[PDB]
């Protein structure tokens, strides 16, 4: 069906169809434009008119300009041919490497899996990173809030997670740059190319990039997360994989939703947010889950406005987070990498009924010894020195060298299994290594490497 | 927040003012008599 | 008497700093609540003024 | 036919303006051509405003709307027990259709003043802290209020699991049928909860009404009333039902969304003016009926999530002004390992104290007095108060998914309040407790049975308890 | 006059009359309903259409349904036959004891008494509560208002006032439950029966009961306070009696107005409240008054939303009361009950010429020392107790003793504390606070004043502690 533009107000376009109105959330192609302009239907206004939000700039639009109904929501190419590419919210390649040649397209608007398709048991997603696996593990199919921004190695952690999940579990990754600065998007593209995660020559790329920049209208930045989620949903449902989905930033997803709702003329809720804040976040986050075919685990960079955790956007995001990973600069200044704060990172599955009694006991012992060490640092007896020594060793052992950094530091990349992590920290806690020096646990894999390094 | 304690008023700012005035009325007494 | 006032003073100032930090946390919670309420009240005033046209 | 049929004039903001339906009633369920349903909210001289129970994506302008001729109702009956349904009574567990031959309006009014009688029977949660200090009676509305991840759903699930001992017995006036309403929770969380109840064999008397985070806001708005009608079916037929709303903060958020999309004046925190009536008309339907009306009851456990522990906010104070007391779950106590993290100094039960069993009263009066003195203290008498309070606090901790019979709680609180644990170092109390319980479960079933039958600790039974506690504490570490 | 429904929105119904438009405030009966559905006319919209507020639920209403004009406002039965009975917003009996057989009916809408009908006498009403009797004494024929947030003790206090004042009362008494718990109404009904105040067997009952509770639609919650007012006005004007009028909760009245102000098409005011908040509240409250034809002593519980005492509804109610008792959550969490804020509760008979110079001076000294302690709170909180002068330490000690002595065990609160309720006479209160102020108990521990009656019980508790 073909309609015509009847109103252009900013990034809102009213289009009138003489026949066959398109359903809500459909994609409409504006005709006669140098570049592709997509409009997403949002309301049926009556008298055969629909209101739409624009996915690009609306300058140079004319009333009466023809618009073509596509008969589906925004469809993007899904498949392995998206790995190593960059696409925007409408599935167009923006890395100048030609068309993304897949065999199947998928709409970016789909429903969460039915109640009978949910995995009834929680389980751990093993990342091969010692501090994460031990103190704040990742649930397979859960949401992980990644706190901490610049100067703490967030990008190295993201690339290491991509690489570790590709190696261990055999699942690919998607990276949705919601509200991404173009400078940092270019930087990240090239950091991924250098560290081997993206490969421009062969078909062994591990991540698919989906960028919605900051200079795009609020609708594009609102739907880019669903685009990345659709790529990940293909990799889960059709390949039966354990996909990783990174969303940076999630607060920008909320802000784009707020701007879109304010443009559509809806009454703002509390603190200026969209009245549909919780349902926007819900219809997005409920698709990141474990089905009977695979799973999608989402690491989501969290920004807290005004450092107020009771703000509606963080407080609505926190209702969905199954884990929390806090990258601290104080830990990075201590040379410990990754800079994961071991006392501030939390996990909901850190529970003896899910991770086991042994894993839980080891993690609680590590946490208690670190708390004890900081309480002793406050003032600086007989065993206080023993706890100080063991906690120094625990701190040093939480650090670990990453594969994606081999071209910088030269060292090898360690993917520690979960059993080895539990065993190493168990042994350090039980006093099996009070003779080794504390510098023997720095930047090693399993504990065997610690004793082999103390042999030197 | 350099004068935050006495700009907020309250007990800690009203006691600061009283202490200042006590000290300097003492000093103004021991400065006038020495003139 | 020294070593008794230099430790009692240390403990007194420790407790003073603890109480000050507790009051700071409570006041920060109150401040965040109040500023969110102020933003919402201004928004409601603007929306009510615009809906009367 | 513009009398039993309309055409959608417009759709958007979750509300459908429909032309026609000149014979539709206010608050009547209409049905769209795409299979979706809606409630006729606003009857206007030229159109009908219809609240859609689903996604607007399914409705286009010009779609045909038929009317069902029935005010919004849900199926009720015992055929719902063991089923997971959505906010409209449709099965979502894939076990076939609900074979209900009775329907009930979700918007019925609560029983008035005369049909009720004061709450007298105990609603056993199986949690020591609740059953001893914050007793709940059948017909009460007890609020579970707290921050995120403080244990509220765990309290509700422990109650549901605990009702298994009574629902297996032969005393019909002691059975309790449970309804769990999930409002805006993750769907994976509800699936894990349903499995947790199936493992404990607690689903055969439980109805789960699920309106999750990806469901339309009208569905999360409606789910509590559907669950409440399913429970009123038991309340009005002589049986006893418990109902958990997990949680009402998310229902308030969904209703605020629906109100702001209808362009209604926002109030405090942009909530509508009738956000109090929203919860009051719902929680008033949990009542205890006198014997002229059957004698059944409906107990409500509305959950409320606070932000940074602020219980002086709008919705928390509304629900506090509606219910019959609350159970404050604190984050400071949860992080310190005290679980359930019940703030015993702020948790209150106004009408449940007259429902406590006699033995639980016998031990819990002393326990409450002693914990109170411990709270006020924190010589040789004050250090004794500290010791007793620390021992009792350690005695109030409890695991998860393992609720206790009332007689075992009585025995443990007895060993605690009579003073037998005053020489045990606190870090061992928990251990002792388990051990002690195990003993009393295997070697002394008859004393537990007679305390259960009497409902009180006879002096014969008090002597037996003293003997058993002394003899066990002797041969303990 | 027969009209037809043209619009239904929640509790607001637009009805269209061809002949005989009914005046504002009339009652209209909807035809074809199982129970009686009454609509009160609120606006004339032109085009022979009126807007109305429904007294019950509007589900099942159809566009085109017939509506009859009664010709007069909502009329409720008034008379001695309303005593011991329970009636709803429109005067129907809701106690299943049959019809209310009065001889006269009154409209729930009437003009307030004129300026020349006012009374100026200000006798004191001793309640037996130490903090109220000392700091903010109530007056016979006055208007009492109990402010407080959620769960701070408004209902416990109003039931203690029913227990202390209404039991031994000479005249009649009316209790209007406005938007509160229905089980609380059941409790009050059966408690007044088991105490003999309501007598189901003869005409010896002394209390009328009106109830529109928090399950009722906003129209009933908006008019049930007016129904209670009407019963009390009959007992005042037409019998010269001394009436007690207990309202709980009056805030709900205001709140219900808000819920319909949106649907009536009015621009909202501050906090989303009806623009007519103060005028509606005044129109209701000026009927709650003493005249020279009879006296009405009114105890109203006033909910404070989100503990915000500057909210439009309580801030507007403040100007209508002769004595205000402001409960505090901070004071309640300290364990002091009743949670009356001594530095926020006032009265208009706290004047030496009314209460006596001794009472006045004792109350003023108590308030002064409490204010001094409140001033010291900051230095006490950060720097601790050791940095105060000896006079500051003495005033803090005395102020904390006075704080605890202001608490009191209630007879209606035994069931959840076990402690017997104490009723302290006025002279005992003045004497005990005078003695704590003079310094006659600077040796007793401050926990010996907590939850006692007179000062002799404080001395006895201090002895028992030692
Ligand atoms: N009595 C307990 N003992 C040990 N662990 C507990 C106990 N209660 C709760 N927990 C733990 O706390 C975790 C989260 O608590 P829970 O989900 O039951 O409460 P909640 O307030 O409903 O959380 P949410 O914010 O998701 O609504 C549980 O997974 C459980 O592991
Ligand atoms: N005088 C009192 N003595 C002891 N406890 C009280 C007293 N007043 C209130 N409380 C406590 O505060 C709770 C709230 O009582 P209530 O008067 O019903 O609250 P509200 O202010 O909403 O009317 C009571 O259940 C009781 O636990
Ligand atoms: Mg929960
Ligand atoms: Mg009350």
């Amino acid at each position: 069906a073909t309609g015509r533009i009847v109103a252009v107000i900013g990034a809102v376009v009213d289009v009138q169809f003489d026949e066959g109105l398109p359903p809500i959330l459909n994609a409409l192609e504006v005709q006669g434009r140098e570049t592709r302009l997509v409009l997403e239907v949002a309301q049926h206004l009556g008298e055969s008119t629909v209101r739409t939000i624009a996915m690009d700039g609306t300058e140079g639009l004319v009333r009466g300009q023809k618009v073509l109904d596509s008969g589906a929501p925004i469809k993007i190419p899904v498949g392995p041919e998206t790995l190593g590419r960059i696409m925007n919210v409408i599935g167009e390649p923006i890395d100048e490497r030609g068309p993304i040649k897949t065999k199947q397209f998928a709409p970016i608007h789909a429903e969460a899996p039915e109640f009978m398709e949910m995995s009834v048991e929680q389980e751990i997603l093993v990342t091969g990173i010692k501090v994460v696996d031990l103190l704040a593990p990742y649930a397979k199919g859960g949401k992980i809030g990644l706190f901490g921004g610049a100067g703490v190695g967030k990008t190295v952690l993201i690339m290491e997670l991509i690489n570790n999940v590709a190696k261990a579990h055999g699942g690919y990754s998607v990276f949705a740059g919601v509200g991404e600065r173009t400078r940092e998007g270019n930087d990240l593209y090239h950091e991924m190319i250098e560290s081997g995660v993206i490969n421009l020559k062969d078909a062994t790329s591990k991540v698919a990039l989906v960028y919605g920049q900051m200079n795009e209208p609020p609708g594009a930045r609102a739907r880019v997360a669903l685009t990345g989620l659709t790529v990940a949903e293909y990799f889960r449902d059709q390949e039966g994989q354990d996909v990783l989905l990174f969303i940076d930033n999630i607060f920008r997803f909320t802000q784009a939703g707020s701007e879109v709702s304010a443009l559509l003329g809806r009454i703002p809720s509390a603190v200026g947010y969209q009245p549909t804040l919780a349902t926007d976040m819900g219809t997005m986050q409920e698709r990141i889950t474990t089905t009977k075919k695979g799973s999608i685990t989402s690491v989501q960079a969290i920004y807290v406005p005004a450092d107020d955790l009771t703000d509606p956007a963080p407080a609505t995001t926190f209702a969905h987070l199954d884990a929390t990973t806090v990258l601290s600069r104080a830990i990075a200044e201590l040379g410990i990498y990754p800079a994961v704060d071991p006392l501030d990172s939390t996990s909901r599955i850190m529970d003896p009924n899910i991770v086991g009694s042994e894993h839980y006991d080891v993690a609680r012992g590590v946490q208690k010894i670190l708390q004890d060490y900081k309480s002793l640092q406050d003032i600086i007896s007989e065993e206080d020195k023993l706890t100080v020594s063991r906690a120094r060793k625990i701190q040093r052992f939480l650090s670990q060298p990453f594969q994606v950094a081999e071209v910088f530091t030269g060292h090898m990349g360690k993917l520690v299994p979960l059993k080895e992590t539990i065993k190493g920290f168990q042994q350090i806690l039980a006093g099996e290594y009070d003779h080794l020096p504390e510098q023997a646990f720095y930047m090693v894999g399993p504990i065997e490497e610690a004793v082999a390094k103390a042999d030197k | 927040g350099a004068g935050s304690i006495r700009e907020a008023g309250g007990a800690f700012g009203k006691r600061e003012q009283a202490e200042e005035e006590r000290y300097f009325r003492a000093q103004s007494r021991e400065q006038l008599a020495a003139l | 008497s020294t070593t008794s006032e230099q430790s009692a003073r240390m403990t007194a100032m420790d407790n003073a700093s603890k109480n000050a930090s507790e009051m700071i946390d409570k006041l920060t919670l109150t401040f965040n609540r109040t500023r969110q309420a102020v933003i919402t009240k201004e928004l409601i005033e603007i929306i009510s003024g615009a809906a009367a046209l | 036919d513009l009398e039993e049929t309309g055409r959608v004039l417009s759709i958007g903001d979750g509300i459908a303006r429909v032309h026609g339906l000149r014979n539709v009633q206010a608050e009547e369920m209409v049905e769209f051509s795409s299979g979706l349903k809606g409630m006729s909210l606003n009857l206007e001289p030229d159109n009908v405003g219809v609240v859609v129970f689903g996604n607007d994506k399914l409705i286009k302008e010009g779609d045909i709307v038929k009317r069902t001729g029935a005010i919004v109702d849900v199926p009720v009956g015992e055929e719902l027990l063991g089923r997971v349904v959505d906010a409209l009574g449709n099965a979502i567990d894939g076990k076939g259709p609900i074979g209900s031959k009775t329907r009930r309006r979700v918007g019925l009014k609560a029983p008035g003043i005369i049909p009720r009688i004061s709450v007298r029977e105990p609603m056993q949660t199986g949690i020591k802290a609740v059953d001893s200090l914050v007793p709940i009676g059948r017909g009460q509305r007890e609020l579970i209020i707290g921050d995120r991840q403080t244990g509220k759903t765990s309290i509700a699930i422990d109650t549901i699991i605990n009702q298994k001992r009574f629902n297996d017995g032969s005393d019909e006036k002691k059975k309790l049928y449970c309804i769990y309403v999930a409002i805006g929770q993750k769907r994976s969380t509800v699936a894990q909860l349903v499995k947790r109840l199936t493992d404990a064999d607690a689903m055969k008397y439980t109805i789960v009404v699920s309106a999750t985070a990806s469901d339309a806001a009208p569905l999360q708005y409606l789910a509590p009333y559907s669950g409440c009608s399913m429970g009123e079916y038991f309340r009005d037929n002589g049986k006893h039902a418990l109902i958990i709303y997990d949680d009402l903060s998310k229902q308030a958020v969904a209703y605020r969304q629906m109100s702001l999309l209808l362009r209604r004046p926002p109030g405090r925190e942009a909530y509508p003016g009738d956000v109090f009536y929203l919860h009051s008309r719902l929680l008033e339907r949990a009542a205890k009926m006198n014997d002229a009306f059957g004698g059944g009851s409906l107990t409500a456990l509305p959950v409320i999530e606070t932000q940074a522990g602020d219980v002086s906010a709008y919705i928390p104070t509304n629900v506090i002004s509606i219910t019959d007391g609350q159970i404050f779950l604190e984050t400071e106590l949860f992080y310190k390992g005290i679980r359930p993290a019940i703030n015993v100094g702020l948790s209150v039960s106004r009408v449940g104290s007259a429902a406590q069993t006699r033995a639980m009263k016998q031990v819990a009066g002393t326990m409450k007095l002693e914990l109170a003195q411990y709270r006020e203290v924190a010589d040789a008498a004050t250090q004794q108060l500290l010791s007793r309070g620390v021992r009792l606090t350690e005695l109030l901790k409890q695991g998860q998914y393992s609720p206790m019979a009332i007689e075992e709680q009585v025995a443990v609180i007895y060993a605690g309040v009579r003073g037998y644990l005053d020489k045990l170092e606190p870090s061992k109390i928990t251990k002792f407790e388990n051990a002690f319980l195990s003993h009393v479960v295997s070697q002394h079933q008859a004393l537990l049975g007679t305390i259960r039958a009497d409902g009180k600790i006879s002096e014969q039974s008090d002597a037996k308890l003293k003997e058993i506690v002394t003899n066990f504490l002797a041969g303990f570490e």
